[PDB]
């Protein structure tokens, strides 16, 4: 079997391989994630140079680990997939030895292990994706938001985002989340994520995905047209 | 050892792109447009031969356009070889669902297995990459009709229009402009057959330059046909159209 | 115990003048207990059609294969498969199985398309080929069949007079055998039309 | 062998005996058949010692790295669980072990049966062993969940003196167990000998016995 | 220079390089000193610390009752072949009722290192050793090259300025051979030939480590307060 | 697993005061068909050993060449092959133990029986048995197959425990082993009348006696016996 | 375990399955439930050989469910149906086979119609208006024979069913200690608390 | 077919004392009605205070004893010369035999020695691996002779105190060195004159904290 | 390209040498070892303040008398850790005892050269394993990705590690008590701390025989912290 060591250190310390899988990151499209008082809030970007897409079936930036738990993701559009698949096979291994589902802790250690594991294994390159995995653990009331990179750490965040100009958007989170009181309701929330996205968007049609995760297994995806009420309303505010 | 004559298919750019999938990707646009046009009632998979010769048995021959089954079919973009390998794989796949459910296999999960295979060859391994981009044309009775395309990156994206190949970015813009919702499988078809008549680095689009397919639920009562059009059936339509 | 008879369950095939006829049961069960009526023994992958009789599970399995494989020939040939290369398919893929074999009697009926010429076939579990030209039988009820077949059967039948024949020899052999009935289905078989009739029969 | 266990208002009870045979012989009088898997956690053991002592401190060691991985103390759904899926991989290889795990966790007291087939029950009440059949009857007639600890401890006691005055594969001594939220709680060794004598004077019961 | 890139490449004049680099390692390490007699075998070895909170990484491995070695160059590479060593002289016992020959021990090392030298992928070992042992055939010293060379000897050393001790012992080779039935005296042989390699520092209490074999005298190794009778 | 085809029967040993002695009939038997009469079944390792196989003569023959290879491989790299590091009847015994207790395990045996006798360095006898299970033990006297229960009892009447060990010579327990061989002769139905002996002594070393008989056997008072009960003529 | 039977009527599909379980001569459990919920409009109920019953059960409920997260849409009961006997089949002809007997029991919402499958551990599948496993229908087949149609209303399938478990009670030698009925219709699956 | 376990008899027995431990085995090894041995060691001193006897089929019996010797080894090695623990011991001698489940060490195997205050120490073990500590153990051949008199003479079984009738029981009052090797002496003479497979001789090991200690006495040999 | 196994003209490893610098730029960790306990402190450095610090576990637990400190590449440790833990536990289940804290180190630094062209690399972290038994005592390990491990009385890692250690080297003697030694981890942190030391940046944890090993709470720390403001501002 191809058994080459790819990911290897540099006279100066640096794993380059890991390094430039963090620069397929920064290529990416930007995904953000917040926490209410009551909810999680993972917002996307969709970049407006692919028009004539049909926007039914083409793969959505959210998708659901478990009922519970979802994962964005920014990067490496196939990579990320290979990561998806086996959080997924992982979440309902673990249902049927433990009988309860994956904390959103867990599954975060585990998908941060796989991506660790592909940065000292022969023969693969590191995964050139990081991801916001948020949700619920079973019966418990408390948000959950955790982020991944190509190097495997991984730590959990009251508002955090990834991709390109996550750096301008993680500016605006930083002065505008307060921490003694977070977004108290869904709205409050919602907007919050909207307008951290509206910093880097380009226009606030087609280009903004929402998804709102609630306790109990309660996930909904936003339409076009609920954002854009958030959009319309944000920019009326702004005019004075 | 024979480390010092690999080349290393599998690894990122002080950028971070893969430098094999972009050099794949640069092959492919070199190869014969496909163009594929989703409808309301139907799809369109139109695409063009490369350089062929008077010599060459078209009626017999195939390059571009493949059937993976009854509801599925795909149009070539890259190296032929490539491509067949792939094809085959896919329809095993498509029987092994139909053995295992007794249903049909969705055009996304498909689409999502090759893909993942293109996938595959871009992490590990240390092969390279299949310079293959397709154009899925099939339907199902949970989405309908859907087009799709994968790339030597492994990424898949749904489309209502898309070119691969040769001019996409002229051919993209042709069909942005002249693309509409409501639009018929007869409408789509005088759209894909003007967009590489325009396109084409040919001096005249000819039946003998062209393969061509439609995906219809024109078949008699609620089922879907899967039309590969004939040499002289390509040609009716070229005069029907007035290109020819 | 014994797997080729677990279930039960008979097919007949017949040929003709430009014809052909494939019969079955419509019985599945457990030993004594009946299940079901509506277990139909006979399938078709374009025009060549295929009775399979045994272990139910295999009879099923078998199916779902040659289905995958015939889906496949045409995808590649760009052509339906014939009888006479279907029959080899079959005998290819059961002696695959030589030391552990799917128990089954598969019968296989049809006209080639090219040359019109009507053919039929039985098979062994582990795919000896039978090749004859009057007709073939198959199932719990073998006997029964082999002794109605050899006594109603003539050559050169016409299309509707093979279905009565064929229909006599069913039933009859049916209706002599505890693991069989329940129920009948006929193909008959021209050229380019194929008619299916559902006969009635005591239901004990 | 018998073994009990069963759920009651405050916790659950595990009662076990003490032979140990080998044919018509008495190998061991006094083998213990409780592990103490944690100290929120209890299994008892029926079938092959060898088989139990393994598999059970197997599933201590599983139970262990659970909560130094989380930091959190494994559930007795959980536990179990692994146990019955030790059992389902040697599934036919002629293993030989009945357990109950017993426990208490977030969701209050817990008992499970497992045995070598990969069966997995959850239950109020269960008993294993030759001489199960004989510490059914006692439970079933005098069991309520408004017991004491004080009447529980007694009724699992005298449930096995029941069983091994009737089984001969069944007695030597009964070591009591008292699972609660803060842990569980040893209640000694007893043995059967002494005990009868005593529980016949006291209950008046074995009447049929002369002493 | 375009030769050393892997072990599966001789230079132009005949040399392998990465097994050169190995010894290297072995000139990088700490001093150690190995004599003998007829009735007995010493190990005398200077431990280094990393500093004044470290303990003084230990230099002596134990393989057998009748045999052991001391280390210098990679210390995981010492653990790795004396677990190989312990392992064949298990071998033997578990076998053949049979304490396993020094001389055999020394063959079986050197074939285990060879086989680094001229495959792809791997490297060779990057220690030294100095095997001392008692068998039928009496008292003996083996000093052990990772490049495979095995060579018995009545004294030597090895590691940072180990000619110094070499030197020395070549000097009393006529005395210590002769040192028979007196342990004592024949460490003290070795505490003065491994004095000959010091600079700046000297042999302290935590700094020096012994050990010892015989006619008699099982494998035992000495250090702290036990070696304090001869600092 | 198997069934042994070409049989040899008892191997019979004993120490004495200088060392020990071993001995072994000549015949090769077939079930009841006594078919090879010229079968040397003592096999001797260098001039300090002699092993003495009984059972299977096909194993018997693998065992010689295991043997035969243990001295070629021992003397590999070894100037005191024929001194300090030379086999000793203590290594090739845990050797051959370690061999069948190994393929007893993989459930396909080597059907012998197996008595290793020699004496070791330091001059002490060894004498030990070691059979198809890898079952081995020590004792004064030793014997395989009919031997166990025929000369055991006679050879003990010499060397009943340890202490009778230095009490007893070589002639003495030459002579019984040489009785015990006459009796198995009178007795076991498949034994032979020529046998190999040898006797390995701390002193004089290793001497092999070949072509050996039984001989000064009782048969004459057979001429008396008549019928089965009554019959007179 | 042993009883399981399966009923389809006009609108819902419903589930009967005992309660006992049995170890040695003592019954252990009288409330043990022998179904799992494969999907939100399929059931599952089982019977066969002990342990590995739940164990085929609870690996075909990870699969089904792996599925519907991974594709977010629930199988029809066709396609359940079908990848349960495939895997049935494939264990028949392993070293060491799963002893179940399943049937299936679901509500298809594209065609809006109740199905039932009745699947051996052979891989036997066959789509039926009533179905048991085991010596269930020696006693019970000739009731639902006379008494069954397809335009029945769900109280008259409990009804007739109730009339099934009546005659199993006093017919067979076995206590079974009455069964749990589970109901599968559009709105779902729901358990039938008082039978 | 080839039968891959032998019986090969022997009996064993293990006595804990208050700061002593005894270990004795008889020195006669059989096949069926045959003596192989009138003496072959059955109880070994395996080194850090423990003895240990593995009774039943000697192949395994030998097999067993060496490789928890080795384990000795190893331990010490790998542990930086640590003192294996008779409890320690123990455990690591249920993996030796549970390793082989399917295919197990025929063998009764009794250890012997000191707790870690101290204290004398028995453990006793079946075939697959389950083990306990006890105080008073015979394994083997004649097993079933000799616990029952141990259960009596050691524990004070079915002993009352003269007067009280039945009332209070004997008192459990600590037994000397000399006092067990007198109730070893006598089982083993009273299990030769009943069992065949036992005499010849009987070897005695006595493990205190000053070490282990061997005595031997004749049995008769018929 | 290069081996991955290849010495230099030195006789060191490249790619040990390399995952070295990557150690130096891993945040500080710091262990102290008394005879009344090991203390093992370590900086945090949160990236951003969104970050939610006490989800940064760079102290963790191998067994109730063993515990382990993190710097550099702290991703590589978690599969050391659960090596670790699992050896930990195994050695339970073979021996009915606690595991030596020095044989538990040597399991770990098993792993370490076990890499070639196993895994692809050396490990890129360095660890702090403190710990106590019955035959040694309280014991303070460095763990390196050479597969070398040194005992040390005390001990300082990562990016600030040579200027704490100079401090160590002056500050510490053999009669410091357990809360002594918190103090002085909580004084060489703040002095090699980019940021101002407090409890949400810093993380302090001991281990003692009695209770076994403990990552010390916020608040706990909180007041040592203020408690060394103090005695500082005493002189
Ligand atoms: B009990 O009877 O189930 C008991 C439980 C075990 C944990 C000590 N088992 C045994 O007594 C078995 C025999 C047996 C008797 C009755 C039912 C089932 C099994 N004996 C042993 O496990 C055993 C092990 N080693 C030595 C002697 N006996
Ligand atoms: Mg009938
Ligand atoms: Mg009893
Ligand atoms: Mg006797």
């Amino acid at each position: 079997g191809y058994d080459r060591a790819l990911s290897i250190f540099s006279p100066d310390g640096h794993i380059f391989q890991v390094e430039y899988a963090l620069e397929a990151v920064k290529r990416g499209t930007c995904a953000v994630g917040v926490k209410g008082k009551n909810c999680v809030v993972l917002g996307c970007e969709r970049r407006s140079t692919l028009k004539l897409q049909d926007t039914r079936i083409t793969p959505s930036k959210v998708s659901k680990i478990d009922s519970h738990v979802v994962l964005s993701f920014s990067g490496l559009n196939a990579d990320s997939r290979i990561l998806i698949e086996k959080a997924r096979v992982e979440a309902q291994s673990h249902r049927l030895t433990l009988e309860d589902p994956v904390t959103v802790e867990y599954l975060t250690r585990y998908v941060a292990g796989v991506q660790q594991r592909y940065t000292q294994s022969g023969g693969v390159r590191p995964f050139g994706v990081s991801t916001l995995i948020a949700g619920f653990d079973p019966r418990d009331d408390e948000p959950k938001l955790y982020q991944t990179e190509p190097s495997g750490i991984y730590s959990s965040w009251s508002a955090q985002t990834i991709g390109r100009n996550s750096k301008t958007v993680r500016e605006f989170l930083e002065k505008n989340y307060d921490r003694k009181e977070p977004p108290a309701t869904v709205e409050e929330c919602v907007k919050l994520t909207v307008r951290s996205l509206l910093e880097v968007v380009q226009t606030g049609a087609k280009n903004i995905e929402i998804t709102v995760v609630k306790p109990d297994s309660d996930i909904v995806a936003l339409s076009s047209e609920e954002i854009n009420q958030y959009v319309t309303q944000i920019e009326q505010e702004k005019q004075e | 050892g024979s480390r010092r004559y690999d080349s290393r298919t599998t690894i990122f750019s002080p950028e971070g792109r893969l430098y094999q999938v972009e050099y794949a990707l640069e092959s492919i646009s070199h190869a014969g447009t496909a163009i594929g046009i989703m409808a309301s009632d139907g799809i369109v998979l139109a695409a063009e031969r490369k350089v062929t010769s008077t010599l060459l048995e078209q009626d017999t021959s195939t390059e571009k356009l493949y059937k993976l089954n009854d509801k599925i079919a795909v149009a070539v973009a890259g190296l032929t070889a490539d491509a067949e390998i792939l094809i085959n794989t896919a329809r095993i796949h498509a029987q092994n669902y139909l053995k295992t459910y007794n249903e049909d296999i969705p055009v996304e999960i498909l689409v999502r297995r090759l893909s993942d295979i293109k996938q595959g060859y871009t992490q590990h391994g240390g092969l390279r990459p299949f310079g293959v981009s397709f154009i899925y044309a099939g339907y199902d009775d949970r989405y309908g009709y859907q087009l799709y395309t994968s790339n030597p990156s492994g990424n898949y994206t749904g489309w209502k229009a898309i070119s691969v190949g040769a001019n996409t970015s002229a051919a993209q813009t042709l069909l942005q402009m002249d693309y509409k919702d409501d639009m018929k499988v007869d409408d789509a078809i005088e759209l894909a057959l003007k967009t590489l008549s325009k396109t084409t680095d040919s001096s005249a689009l000819t039946y003998d330059r062209l393969e061509f397919a439609t995906i219809r639920k024109g078949a008699n009562d609620g089922e879907v046909y899967q039309k590969i059009f004939k040499p002289q059936e390509i040609k009716d339509i070229l005069v029907k159209t007035g290109i020819t | 115990s014994d797997p080729s008879s677990i279930n039960g369950g008979i097919v007949v095939a017949m040929t003709g003048k430009d014809c052909v006829a494939i019969a079955c049961d419509l019985r599945l069960g457990s030993q004594s207990l009946g299940v079901s009526n509506k277990f139909e023994k006979i399938f078709h992958y374009g025009h060549v059609f295929l009775g399979i009789t045994g272990l139910a599970t295999d009879v099923t399995t078998l199916n779902e294969m040659f289905r995958y494989k015939t889906n496949l020939y045409k995808l590649k040939e760009e052509r339906a498969i014939e009888p006479e290369t279907f029959t080899q398919l079959v005998s290819s893929s059961l002696y695959e199985r030589r030391f552990g074999p799917y128990f089954v009697g598969p019968v296989v009926a049809g006209i080639n398309s090219k040359s019109g010429k009507p053919f039929i076939a039985g098979f062994d579990l582990i795919g000896c080929i039978d090749e004859a030209k009057d007709f073939i039988v198959s199932g719990t009820a073998s006997d029964q069949l082999f002794g109605m077949c050899e006594s109603l059967y003539e050559p050169n039948l016409e299309p509707e007079d093979l279905f009565e024949t064929i229909s006599q020899a069913l039933l009859n052999a049916a209706d002599r055998d505890a693991l069989s009935g329940w129920g009948a289905v006929v193909y008959i078989i021209k050229k380019d039309e194929v008619v299916k009739r559902y006969l009635k029969m005591r239901q004990d | 062998t018998t073994t009990l266990a069963f759920k009651f208002q405050h916790g659950v009870i595990a009662a076990v005996d003490s032979r140990a045979s080998a044919g018509s012989y008495i190998s061991a009088l006094r083998v213990n058949k409780v592990i103490e898997i944690n100290p929120y956690l209890l299994g008892t053991m029926s079938g092959c010692a060898a088989d139990c002592q393994y598999w059970e401190r197997l599933l201590a060691k599983e139970c262990r790295l659970y909560y130094l991985r989380n930091g959190e103390r494994i559930s007795v759904s959980a536990a179990s669980k692994l146990l019955s899926n030790m059992m389902c991989q040697y599934r036919g290889m002629g293993l030989s072990m009945g357990s109950m795990i017993c426990g208490w966790d977030k969701k209050g007291p817990g008992l499970y049966y497992v045995d070598e087939h990969g069966t997995r029950l959850s239950g109020n009440m269960f008993s294993t062993g030759s001489g199960n059949t004989y510490a059914y009857g006692v439970l079933d007639s005098n069991y309520k969940w408004d017991l004491s600890v004080e009447d529980a401890l007694y009724l699992g006691k005298r449930s096995i003196l029941a069983a091994a005055h009737r089984d001969a594969y069944s007695g030597g001594s009964v070591n009591l167990y008292h699972v609660t939220e803060d842990g569980w709680i040893y209640h000694g060794n007893h043995d059967v000998g002494e005990l009868f004598w005593k529980v016949k004077e006291e209950e008046g019961s074995f009447n049929n016995v002369i002493g | 220079n375009n030769y050393d890139g892997d072990t599966v490449t001789f230079s132009p004049t005949g040399r392998l390089f990465q097994v050169e680099y190995a010894l290297e390692a072995i000139k990088q390490g700490s001093v150690t000193v190995g004599l003998r007699s007829n009735t007995h075998a010493v190990l005398v070895a200077l431990k280094r610390n990393a500093d004044e909170l470290s303990s003084y990484q230990k230099k002596i491995i134990k393989c057998d009752e009748h045999m052991g070695l001391s280390l210098a160059g990679l210390a995981p590479d010492a653990r790795v072949l004396s677990n190989y060593l312990r392992q064949q002289c298990n071998y033997s016992s578990l076998v053949f009722n049979r304490k396993l020959a020094v001389e055999r021990a020394g063959h079986l090392l050197c074939d285990k290192a060879q086989k680094n030298t001229q495959s792809y992928g791997g490297r060779p070992y990057g220690v030294g050793l100095l095997i001392i042992g008692y068998d039928k055939s009496g008292a003996h010293l083996l000093e052990f090259q990772p490049s495979g060379n095995v060579t018995e000897l009545y004294g030597t050393a090895i590691g940072a300025r180990s000619q110094g001790a070499k030197t020395y012992l070549e000097r009393t080779l006529d005395t210590f051979i002769k040192i028979d039935g007196n342990p004592d005296e024949l460490i003290k042989a070795g505490v003065e030939a491994i004095s000959q390699s010091l600079r700046d520092e000297s042999l302290t209490v935590d700094n020096l480590s012994i050990a010892i074999v015989g006619k008699d005298t099982p494998f035992t190794i000495y250090d702290g307060e036990a070696v304090a009778k001869y600092i | 697993t198997q069934q042994p085809i070409v049989t040899g029967t008892s191997v019979i040993s004993m120490k004495y005061d200088n060392g020990v002695i071993i001995a072994a009939d000549n015949l090769g038997s077939y079930g009841s068909l006594l078919r090879f009469n010229g079968v040397e079944r003592l096999i001797p390792v260098g001039d300090n050993t002699v092993v003495g196989i009984s059972g299977d003569i096909s194993d018997m023959q693998h065992i010689e060449r295991l043997l035969k290879d243990l001295v070629t491989e021992n003397a590999y790299d070894n100037p005191l092959a024929d001194a300090e590091e030379a086999l000793e009847p203590s290594y090739i015994f845990e050797y051959l133990a370690t061999v069948m207790y190994q393929r007893r395990s993989k459930m396909n045996p080597l059907w012998n029986a197996i008595i290793v006798a020699g004496v070791q360095s330091n001059g002490d006898q060894f004498l030990r048995y070691v059979n198809l299970l890898g079952v081995t033990y020590s004792s004064p006297t030793l014997a395989t197959g009919f031997g166990a229960h025929m000369a055991n009892p006679l050879l003990r009447k010499v060397v009943d425990r340890e202490s009778d060990i230095p009490k007893t010579t070589v002639q003495v327990a030459e002579e019984a082993i040489v009785n015990a061989m006459r009796v198995l002769y009178y007795r076991d139905a498949r034994s032979s009348r020529n046998f190999s002996l040898a006797i390995i002594d701390k002193n004089t070393g290793l001497t092999f006696k070949k072509n050996l008989q039984v001989e000064n056997m009782k048969w004459d008072f057979a001429k008396d016996i008549k019928g089965y009960g009554t019959q007179k003529i | 375990m042993d009883i399981i039977l399966g009923i389809r009527v006009q609108d819902s599909v419903i589930l009967a399955s005992s309660k006992a379980v049995t170890r040695g001569i003592s019954v252990l459990k009288d409330s043990d439930d022998k179904t799992r919920q494969l999907s939100p409009h399929t059931l599952m109920s089982f019977a066969g050989e002990a342990g590995d019953t739940v164990q085929f059960a609870e690996y075909i409920q990870a699969n089904i469910q792996l599925y519907s997260i991974r594709e977010d849409y629930e199988l029809s009961p066709q396609a359940v149906s079908s990848f349960v006997r495939q895997e049935l089949a494939k264990s028949i002809r392993s070293r060491r086979p799963y002893q179940v007997n399943v049937l299936i029991g679901g509500y298809d919402k594209k065609k809006n119609k109740p199905e039932l499958y009745q699947i051996d551990y052979l891989g036997t599948k066959v789509e039926l208006p009533y179905g048991a496993h085991g010596y269930s229908g020696f006693y019970t087949f000739s009731l639902l024979d006379h008494h069954y149609r397809p335009d029945m209303t769900t109280e008259e399938g409990l009804d007739l069913l109730k009339l099934c478990v009546q005659e199993l009670e006093k017919r067979m030698p076995m206590d079974f200690k009455g069964v749990i009925v589970k109901i599968v219709d559009k709105d779902g699956i729901r358990q039938v608390d008082d039978f | 077919q080839f039968n891959p376990y032998g019986d090969n008899g022997g009996t064993i027995l293990g006595i804990a004392g208050e700061d002593f431990a005894v270990l004795a085995g008889d020195t006669r090894n059989i096949t069926d009605y045959s003596i192989n041995s009138r003496y072959e060691p059955k109880v070994f001193d395996c080194g850090d205070n423990i003895v240990m006897s593995a009774n039943g089929f000697a192949a395994d019996g030998d097999a067993l004893v060496k490789r928890f010797k080795n384990s000795v080894k190893w331990y010490h090695f790998d542990h930086n010369d640590k003192k294996l623990s008779i409890n320690s011991a123990a455990r690591n001698i249920q993996h030796l035999l549970y390793s082989r489940r399917f295919f197990p060490y025929y063998v009764y195997n009794i250890i012997a020695g000191l707790d870690e205050d101290g204290k004398g120490a028995v453990y006793s073990f079946d075939p697959v691996g389950s083990y306990q500590r006890e105080q008073c153990r015979a394994g083997g051949a004649a097993a079933s002779l000799i616990m029952p008199f141990l259960d009596n003479q050691v524990n004070f079984k079915n002993q009352y105190e003269p007067g009280t009738n039945g009332k209070v029981k004997k008192p459990l009052k600590y037994l000397s060195v000399e006092e067990v090797i007198k109730l070893v002496r006598d089982s083993f003479t009273s299990a030769t004159e009943r069992h065949i497979q036992v005499g010849d001789g009987l070897e005695i090991l006595i493990v205190t904290k000053d070490g282990v200690r061997k005595e031997f006495y004749e049995l008769k040999r018929d | 390209d290069r081996g991955v196994s290849t010495f230099s003209p030195e006789g060191r490893l490249f790619q040990v040498e390399y995952s070295l610098e990557a150690i130096k730029l891993g945040s500080t960790a710091i262990g102290i070892a008394t005879k009344e306990g090991v203390v093992l402190g370590v900086e945090k450095r949160a990236t951003s303040p969104l970050l939610e610090s006490d989800s940064i576990e760079k102290i963790v637990e191998i067994d109730r008398h063993i515990g382990c400190a993190m710097s550099g590449l702290t991703a590589d440790a978690r599969s050391m850790i659960e090596h670790a833990r699992t050896a930990a536990v195994t050695h339970n289940l073979y021996y009915d005892e606690d595991i030596n804290v020095e044989s538990l180190t040597q399991s770990v630094c098993d792993l370490a050269l076990r890499f070639g062209e196993l895994m692809s690399r050396p490990f890129g972290v360095a660890l702090l394993i403190a710990g106590h038994d019955a035959d040694d005592g309280y014991q303070l390990f460095h763990a390196e990705p050479s597969g070398t491990f040194y005992r040390y009385n005390a001990k300082a890692i990562g990016s600030g590690s040579e200027g704490a250690q100079a401090e160590l080297l002056n500050e510490w003697h053999s009669s410091l008590t357990l809360k002594e030694a918190e103090l002085l981890v909580l004084k060489i942190l703040k002095q090699v701390m980019e940021e101002k030391l407090d409890e949400n940046n810093a993380q302090l944890s001991c281990i003692t025989k009695q209770d076994g090993f403990k990552i010390y709470d916020n608040e706990k720390t909180a007041e040592l912290i203020k408690e060394l403001k103090e005695k500082e501002a005493a002189e």
